[PDB]
DNA sequence: AAGTAAAGCAGTTGAAGAC
DNA sequence: GTCTTCAACTGCTTTCGCATGAAGT
RNA sequence: GUACUUC
């Protein structure tokens, strides 16, 4: 009964799908597409298009944000199909509306477009902000990142401006392009804006 | 219920339970171990009765949730027990198996081909197997030798393990298992014989040795007897082949005997086939922990000079007090007699405590009381059924009671009610293009003037008061009743307007005491701008069988147009005008204008 | 939470049923009216008629299933029509038993045919009685109990409503509150008068049947002492 | 997801094998009172939320009486889903079914 | 702002999600603005053709 | 509407696991985290939470409490439409030793 | 204490009294009319006790 | 071992009545070493040492100790005088509930003097768009009954140690019950006026025992 | 008698639907019986 | 009627001063408060009206205590009660009488002598009312309808011989 | 001071194969 | 014909526990 | 908690 308790507490941690390296190309391929099953009301202004009334209300606040259940950051969504509570091929369909509110209860599965980073990949970033203990880094200039001052190299120097943000000196000591190479270490949505965090020691 | 917030699920079916050993660990948030509510100064103490921990106290800030006393839905606390207590609410039931169960053998008096048969017969009950269960014992086919008992038990396992395939298998049940109004009669019979078993008899067929009879205290501290000379005798021959008991033997003997007779036990304790195939055990029964309510629901009642806490704070606080004084009681002889007779006599009495905090009829008679303390089950029974109080019918808001009147005039159905039941009862009604022209005048009128309205709520969900704003916020509140929300997170609701009432909607009357069909039924009403109490019809007393002596009816309004549908299509009087019980309309006038009819009709009237 | 169920029988809230349908007919109180007095329907035949309007139900329902069967039943019912149901077969079940009143037209109660055709008997009356016919059957189809009626809080009124009226005391055996609530609630038992009433034949007269109360009431040994005296 | 898509077979062959066909529905096929108050009653609070309404309003400014309105015309886009004891149910459409 | 009304009550993954290529993030995106574009969206639609820029072209 | 939407409706918390509505907690958010609600009964101390490599966590999960104790667990719970006296009746019940569990559609 | 017994109405008997109620022994008369003055002054109750029994003799 | 008291840490085995309870145990030694008052023992115009105090209002309390101590030998006794304007602002003004709002009541006080009475005195509120300002904080009534702490502790440093009864109940808006029972839990002993006592202050003879004062003897109680 | 029904009921640790009306008044969707033995559905053109 | 309400100070020096203080205090409500804090006589009060409008010690300020009831009524006297004391104590108990005015309107009940009852339906004046030969206008009517059942025919008899007492 | 009935108890309660 | 093992029995006593609708003081 | 009153 020892690890009978623990083979709960193991499930739920697993990750489901690995994003592994791909043409070695630096960066990796990480954004999925998971179809999933999401269980939603209506409103009776949009019963003449319930589908369009659920994508207006329940659709378009969803993308760009971090969710709990597939753990990622939804990039759009495909495949609008609903389901009936009968057997039928007709366009018509028909919801069990809910006889205490106006709205119908109805159960759609979709297939979302999501973006999930784990722990120990590789990401890209450009130069966003440069701080004297933070970094601008903007993945596809969508997704904000930030990185602490114990995550840097030792050899990593930063330098301050006097004409008009703050320059970097590296190790060798030479001036790299926007491209740069970058590691995930934490994620971090609860904010206003979704935001990563990396590391640059491996 | 606002109708702009919905609920997102449905409550369909209820299973019940038992506290377990471990979970009554991670339930609560801080222990309670000082045996007082709070010191002076007028402040609670850490680690007390009204603790911060368990919910916030007198506007205090809750330690653990964070909140005040208007968004903490409270939380659970527990009090350390040293010795594991009974259960009145369980001891007439596992008592049973109390003064049945061997003491050395460990098993039931019976025997395994009769317990096993009694487990077999139930193993199979659960389905809507009432034809094979009589089906099971009449199979007898071959002091005796234990093969054929085990061909037996193959036999019985593999009897009910086809028959249970085949009514799985063919349409006959599935595997949540079929409950009927019938298959509960049979348990139930079989139980009661499982109460009428061997316990009124003698030897166990198992272990052949006089086991002594356990002699009922009543109402704590069961006792065992002593012995005879042809019990002692018997004693003497098993050789070749009045005391208190304390809770932690009775706690060794239940754990073990559960462990062993859990083939009989998993069903014994369950209706249905368990899927989960849970692990019931002795902490079932035995009460380690008394878990306390919030105390935002054991708020101190006041009632003009007496202040007091409430009722479970004095039988609490004396668990707590009496806890501390046998948790104190064992350092002395940890730091090594009468000592001996007050720690039994501590086990009497906690025991006397936690009882007396759950039963009342059982514990010290005192002298004339007048009424003792309700603990909790008389509380939840004030005249044996307060059920009926609040969880059977609530006290109803959007209530109207005055003396009655009868008016002529009036077609079957209206009800003259005064304005100032008017002003006060309102109605919700969400804002559109549909009531643009009567809504704007609704508002700009506003709780001074009939028609008006009360209160105005917009898309967020707040409130927005109108006795206290002048006319001319009327104005600039009159110009925002038609307005797109602020964001598209609120886009599909609208802001709704509480007016005070019209010629149109329906009202709800009932005449108390209700006692029939007719006595409770729903018209429109018709204000008048008179006088002060109610109206009523001429052949509306006649159904509710009122008279105008002092009688006086209840006004009650209804919060939805769908209750509107059916108090005007099914509520109405019209299709009240045949009572269901013998055909005999109850309806007409009684009186007066028959008096008055037969001289109209007459032929001397011309 | 008994109730007609959606298939025209009385159901639980688990799904268990008391009858088969509502006292075998289905006929709420507030339309039992002029079942009995088809006076009043002939009487008002246009009157009705244009209101209930069968033209606009024709397409709707079947006819002569229902009344097929109901011409067997009344034959095989009016052929044997001596003896009671002892010995009589049920080989006919009643077009009630196999054919609900809601789904089509022409299934009907027993004595509702028997005192129409009673009536038809001693009828001798410008209508025609085919459409009337139809119209009684559609009228009766009509007073259907609609599914889904709490029919359990009626039952339950119409035995407390008169329990306001009928408590008197007095108005050999028991009456009143003492009986109903006995019988009722108290899980009758051995009561304190019981009672039994027993028929007798039309060859035996008054004068024989005291011979046999005197033989059955028992008499107490003590009822034949005048005095008892003991030295 | 593999324990989810047990949860929907075993849901999809019971729902399937719950429904009742066209053909073998044999109940009442009339407007019940009940139904009529249910229909009345969600028409009302959903056309008052701004819903699309079929028939024109001649100023008529109650929920329930364009409800019935609608009724009359058999211009109600509702449908009646029956249930019976043994947790089957019905689909019944209004636009086939007529008011007494 | 997390109620019944915005965020839906329930959801679960259905099936074992299975991975993609990089290059029909293209022809997604590229026919999601066209049928888009038939308040708190607009933003959004801005930072989907600053996505689409980058697997296109380079500023 | 004549006995729960008088004054008896309220939309509190329920948890599928748990199958509980007074156990629920309403945590105390973080800096920047708002609406913080879970459970305490689904909920194990962080103190034995450990580990075949060591899994991390996605941080959706980590939250602290108003007295500082940190414990993984109850993270799934809806509004249900509840009546009062029930929020009292469940702690009653359970006061005296009987368990209460609920469950909701769906799973 | 004799201040208390008529206030609230019941008595603190040490012993007891020979009638079995132990309740409804004084009432109070609000002034509201002549007749209910002089009648409350002759009351002849026959006792709380009785106010639980069945029969009607 | 009660956990907790809603009085701070007492000494005992102090041999001096102005030692009983040390100045630290009020200021810590990161906040002590910031109170720059030097420079106010050198005007002598009293509405100019005034003006400069963190609280200025209607009354005038602070004034009343501010009487008699001008000579840099009695800075304790002005140290506390300095941090009394910046003590008594928030009691009076319990109802905000951000230090941005309180602020601007307060004319420029030190903020790590009132950063650490919210890290001991309030209770604490999380948040980013609040912390961005300054740090939130909210007052329940237990810290109501923790402020009065300081209010009835170092006065009687201020007056020698004879606090009377009735004009800190009026001062305080504070019952006099209260007031007295404030006095038992930091430890004091609360009883009638001597003949002595009494004729400091000016009162009747007659009412010397129906009228108390506050006073605190050495050892303290155990 | 609550109480002893309790005792009765949690010794056997049943399962209750709520179909009953005195069970759909403790926790309640509509009822068993009237117009809340059924639910309602809405046709709309489009898929 | 008559309703006559107590107000009491403290329910150890005292606490409250029935009065005004030295403190500000909004104004415009002195037409129902003397300076010493007690009513005037034969005013007109209702819900929301200062009755007992006294200054405090502990907090310095004066709170009102009103009325709690609709009851639009007015007052009798302001009666001041103490107790005796070798030493002066002052008052801190105070009483007042109302009055409220019961008009009579419908819904009230009417009943005479005889055992026969009755409420008020309607007010309605002489305007359509039965009118004597002789100039009398019945103020009153009850129905002849009561007597098959309630057989009060003593009013019939004592109005007969009412008539001729009075005649 | 009133009714109605389930649970527990004890003296009756002795009843049924083999050698 | 006597020694042996084994499954009930019916009535007295105790107890769990009962039995209006509502409202104002 | 005790008493009182309304059909
Ligand atoms: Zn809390
Ligand atoms: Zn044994
Ligand atoms: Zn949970």
């Amino acid at each position: 009964n020892e690890n009978r308790e623990t083979a709960r507490f193991i499930k739920k941690h697993k990750k489901q799908v690995t994003n592994p390296i791909d043409e070695k190309n630096g960066t990796s391929n990480c954004i999925v597409r998971v179809p999933i099953a999401l269980y939603v009301s209506l409103a009776p202004m949009y019963l003449e298009n319930p589908l369009q009334g659920v994508m207006k209300q329940h659709l378009n606040p969803l993308v760009m944000k971090y969710n709990n259940k597939v753990g990622g950051v939804v990039l759009g969504y495909e495949g609008l199909k609903i389901l009936d509570a009968d057997p039928l091929d007709t366009s018509e369909k028909l919801i069990k509306i809910t006889p205490d509110t106006p709205f119908g209860f109805t159960w759609c599965h979709v297939n979302l477009y999501v973006w999930q980073p784990q722990v120990g990949d590789v990401l890209e970033g450009y130069i966003f902000i440069q701080s004297a203990s933070h970094i601008g880094l903007l993945i596809h200039d969508a997704f904000n990142a930030s990185i602490k001052k114990n995550n840097i190299p030792v050899d990593w120097t930063f330098v301050h401006n006097d004409v008009e943000l703050g320059h970097w000196v590296d190790s060798n000591g030479e001036p790299i392009d926007g491209k740069l190479r970058f590691t995930v270490r934490n994620v971090h949505t609860t904010g206003r804006v979704v935001s990563v965090d990396g590391t640059l020691i491996s | 219920m606002d109708i702009s917030k919905p609920v997102g699920s449905e409550i369909t079916s209820v299973d019940f339970g038992i506290l377990t050993a471990k979970e009554i660990r991670n339930l609560s948030a801080k222990q309670i171990t000082n045996p007082t509510v709070l010191d002076n100064l007028g402040h609670p103490v850490s680690g007390g009765l009204y603790d911060l921990a368990l919910g916030a106290f007198l506007r205090n800030l809750c330690s653990t949730c964070g909140l005040d006393e208007k968004f903490c839905p409270g939380h659970q606390g527990h009090i350390e027990l040293p010795v594991p207590c009974y259960n009145p609410l369980f001891f007439n039931q596992l008592y049973i198996y109390l003064r049945a169960s061997c003491l050395f053998c460990h098993h039931f008096r019976l025997k395994s081909v009769e317990v096993h048969r009694y487990a077999c017969k139930l193993r199979l009950l659960q389905y809507g197997l009432i034809d094979e269960s009589y089906k099971l014992d009449e199979i007898t086919l071959g002091d005796i030798s234990s093969t054929l008992l085990n061909e037996l038990k193959s036999k019985r396992s593999e009897y009910v393990d086809m028959a249970i395939a085949k009514a799985l298998s063919d349409g006959r049940t599935t595997e949540r298992g079929s409950f009927t109004a019938t298959v509960n009669d049979e348990r139930k019979k079989l139980v009661h014989e499982f109460h009428k078993k061997l316990l009124s008899r003698g030897k166990c067929d198992n272990c052949g040795m006089f086991s002594p009879k356990f002699r009922k205290d009543g109402f704590t501290k069961i006792f065992e007897t002593a012995l005879n000379e042809k019990q002692i005798t018997n004693n003497r021959v098993k050789g070749f082949i009045s005391t208190y008991i304390l809770s932690t033997e009775v706690k060794n003997i239940l754990d073990t005997v559960f462990r062993k007779e859990q083939c009989v036990l998993q069903y014994v304790f369950h209706s249905r086939p368990n899927l989960s195939r849970k692990l019931v055990k002795a902490d079932s029964f035995f009460m380690d922990v008394l878990v306390v309510p919030p105390t935002r629901f054991r708020l101190p009642s006041k009632l003009g000079e007496e202040v007091h806490e409430n009722s479970q704070n004095q039988l609490l606080s004396k668990v707590l007090t009496t806890s501390l004084l046998i948790r104190d009681l064992n350092d002395d002889l940890s730091k090594l007699r009468v000592i001996f007779s007050r720690l039994m006599n501590a086990f009497v009495t906690i025991q006397n405590d936690v009882n007396a905090f759950i039963d009342s009829t059982k514990a010290q008679g005192r002298t004339s009381g007048k009424v003792p303390i309700p603990g909790v089950k008389q509380a939840l029974e004030k005249k044996e059924g307060l059920f009926r109080k609040h969880m059977m019918g609530k006290r109803v808001n959007y209530a109207a009671r005055s003396v009655i009147s009868p008016d002529p005039n009036i077609e079957t159905n209206e009800i003259g009610v005064p304005p100032v039941f008017a002003v006060k009862l309102t109605y919700p009604e969400p804002v559109t293009a549909y009531n643009i022209a009567e809504l704007r005048q609704a508002v700009i009128n506003g709780p001074d003037k009939w028609p008006g309205a009360t209160q105005i709520q917009n898309e967020d969900g707040s409130l927005v008061s109108l006795i206290g704003m002048s006319v001319e916020q009327r104005k600039a509140l009159a110009n925002q009743l038609l307005t797109p929300s602020s964001n598209v997170s609120t886009h599909t609701l609208n802001k709704k307007v509480y007016r005070h009432i019209k010629n149109r909607d329906v009202v709800l009357m009932n005449r108390q005491p209700t006692l029939h069909k007719a006595s409770m039924m729903g018209h429109k009403v018709r204000v008048l701008p008179n006088e002060k109490t109610l109206r009523l019809h001429y052949a509306n007393t006649g159904a509710y069988n009122a008279d105008f002596d002092g009688d006086e009816m209840n006004m009650h309004f209804p919060q939805n147009e769908n209750a509107r549908a059916e108090a005007l299509n099914l509520a109405n009087t019209d299709s009240q005008y045949l009572t269901p019980t013998s055909g005999s309309p109850v309806r007409g006038l009684i009186q007066d204008h028959i008096s008055a009819g037969v001289w109209l009709t007459s032929k001397d009237s011309f | 939470g008994v109730h007609v169920s959606y298939d025209n029988s009385i159901r639980d809230a688990d799904g268990t049923l008391v009858q088969f349908m509502y006292g075998g007919d289905a006929i709420d109180i507030t339309k039992e009216s002029h079942m009995t007095q088809f006076e009043f329907c002939l009487d008002n035949y246009y009157a009705l008629l244009k209101k209930y309007n069968p033209s606009a139900l024709i397409e709707h329902l079947d006819v002569e299933s229902a009344l097929k069967y109901s011409k067997k039943t009344l034959k095989y019912r009016k052929k044997h029509s001596k003896e009671p149901h002892y010995k009589q077969s049920v080989k006919y079940d009643p077009v009630l038993a196999k054919y609900n009143p809601a789904k089509y037209l022409g299934s009907v109660s027993e004595n509702f045919q028997d005192k129409l055709e009673s009536f038809l008997d001693k009828n001798s009356k410008g209508v025609n009685e085919k459409k009337f016919r139809a119209l009684m059957q559609l009228k009766y189809m009509r007073s259907l109990i609609n599914p889904g009626e709490a029919v359990g809080i009626i039952a339950s009124q119409s035995v407390g409503e008169p329990s306001t009226q009928m408590t008197l005391n007095t108005f050999n055996v028991t009456l009143g509150i003492p009986r109903l609530r006995e019988i009722v609630m108290t899980a009758s038992a051995a009561i304190k008068t019981p009672q039994m009433t027993l028929p007798i034949w039309n060859d035996v007269s008054d004068e024989q049947a005291d011979t046999f109360c005197k033989s059955i009431s028992k008499v107490l040994l003590s009822e034949v002492i005048d005095k008892v005296i003991v030295t | 997801p593999e324990d989810f898509q047990q949860h929907e077979q075993i849901r999809r062959k019971t729902l399937k094998e719950k429904a009742i066909p066209k053909d073998q529905r044999a109940t009442t096929p009339y407007m019940t009172k009940y139904e009529r108050a249910r229909i009345l009653g969600t028409r009302a609070l959903q056309i008052s939320m701004n819903a699309p309404v079929f028939v024109d309003l001649e100023g008529e400014t109650d929920p329930l009486r364009i409800a019935m309105k609608e009724l009359a015309e058999k211009k109600i886009p509702l449908v009646i889903r029956r249930y019976l004891p043994d947790g089957s149910f019905e689909d019944w459409s209004v636009e086939e079914l007529i008011v007494d | 702002t997390a109620t019944t009304l915005n965020t839906p009550v329930v959801i679960h993954a259905t099936q074992l999600p299975q991975h993609v290529s990089t290059d029909e993030v293209l022809q997604f995106l590229e026919s999601f603005i066209d049928e888009k574009e038939n308040t708190n969206l607009s933003s959004s639609i801005s930072q989907l053709k600053r996505i689409q820029r980058d697997f296109k072209g380079l500023p | 509407d004549r006995l729960l939407n008088s004054s008896d409706y309220t939309q509190a918390s329920v948890c599928r696991e748990c199958g509980s509505i007074l156990t629920t907690q309403q945590s105390v958010p973080r800096i920047g985290s708002i609406s913080t609600v879970c459970c305490r009964r689904c909920s194990m101390r962080f103190e034995d939470a450990k580990k075949g490599e060591k899994i991390f966590i996605d941080d959706s999960q980590i939250w602290e409490d108003g007295q500082g104790n940190k414990f993984v667990g109850g993270n799934e719970t809806t509004t249900v439409a509840i009546p009062f006296v029930l929020k009292y009746l469940d702690s009653e019940l359970s006061a005296m030793g009987i368990r209460l569990r609920y469950n909701v559609e769906p799973k | 204490k004799m201040q208390y017994f008529l206030s609230t109405g019941n008595l603190v008997s040490q012993s007891g009294l020979d009638l079995q109620q132990v309740s409804g022994y004084t009432v109070v008369a609000e002034k509201i009319n002549f007749y209910r003055f002089i009648s409350h002054f002759r009351m002849v109750h026959r006792g709380s006790f009785f106010a639980q029994l069945k029969t009607t003799t | 071992t009660s956990n907790d008291r809603p009085t701070p840490l007492a000494n005992i085995d102090a041999t001096d009545v102005e030692q009983i309870y040390p100045i630290e145990s009020i200021i810590p030694k990161k906040e002590l070493q910031f109170i720059r008052v030097s420079s106010i023992l050198k005007e002598a115009d009293k509405e100019k040492k005034l003006e400069l105090f963190p609280y200025q209002n209607n009354s005038k309390y602070v004034a009343k100790k501010l009487d008699s101590l001008t000579q840099p030998s009695q800075m304790t006794k002005l140290q506390l005088l300095y941090y009394l304007s910046l003590l008594l602002g928030v009691y009076e003004n319990r109802r905000v509930n951000n230090k941005t709002k309180l602020l601007e009541r307060l004319n420029s006080p030190p903020e790590i003097l009132v950063d650490g009475i919210l890290s001991r005195f309030t209770v604490i509120k999380p948040g980013q768009f609040g912390r961005s300002k300054d740090r939130s904080y909210f007052i329940d009534p237990q810290n109501e009954d923790k402020i009065l702490c300081y209010i009835l502790a170092i006065i009687m440093h201020l007056d020698n140690f004879i606090v009377e009864i009735t004009p800190l109940a009026h001062e305080l808006n504070l019952k006099p019950s209260k007031v007295v029972s404030l006095f038992r839990v930091l430890g004091a002993i609360v009883k009638g006026a001597t003949v002595a006592q009494a004729e400091a202050f000016g009162i009747p003879k007659s009412t010397a025992a129906s009228y108390k004062i506050a006073t605190m003897k050495v050892p303290f109680k155990l | 008698t609550t109480c002893q029904f309790l005792t009765k009921a949690v010794l056997d640790n049943e399962r209750e639907q709520l179909d009953s009306p005195s069970a759909r008044i403790v926790v309640g969707k509509l009822n068993n019986v009237g117009t809340g033995s059924f639910d309602v559905l809405a046709k709309v053109p489009n898929a | 009627m008559y309703k006559t309400e107590k107000v009491d100070l403290a329910l150890d020096p005292i606490t409250q001063h029935f009065g005004f203080g030295n403190d500000e205090w909004p104004k415009e409500w002195l037409e129902k408060l003397d300076e010493d804090g007690l009513p005037y006589i034969g005013t007109y009060v209702e819900e929301g009206d200062p009755i007992c409008a006294y200054f405090d010690d502990t907090l310095n300020k004066t709170k009102i205590k009103t009325y709690h009831s609709s009851e639009p009524a007015y007052i009798e006297e302001v009666n001041l009660i103490g107790d005796e004391s070798n030493k002066f104590q002052e008052l801190q108990t105070v009483s007042i009488k109302y009055r409220i005015r019961r008009t009579p309107q419908i819904g009230d009940k009417f009943s005479s002598r005889h055992g026969q009852k009755g409420v008020c339906s309607r007010k309605w004046p002489t305007i359509d009312m039965p009118f004597s030969e002789t100039g009398i206008q019945p103020d009153i009517i009850i129905n002849p309808h009561a007597f098959p059942s309630r057989m009060t025919i003593g009013m019939f008899v004592e109005s007969l011989a009412g008539k001729a007492g009075a005649l």
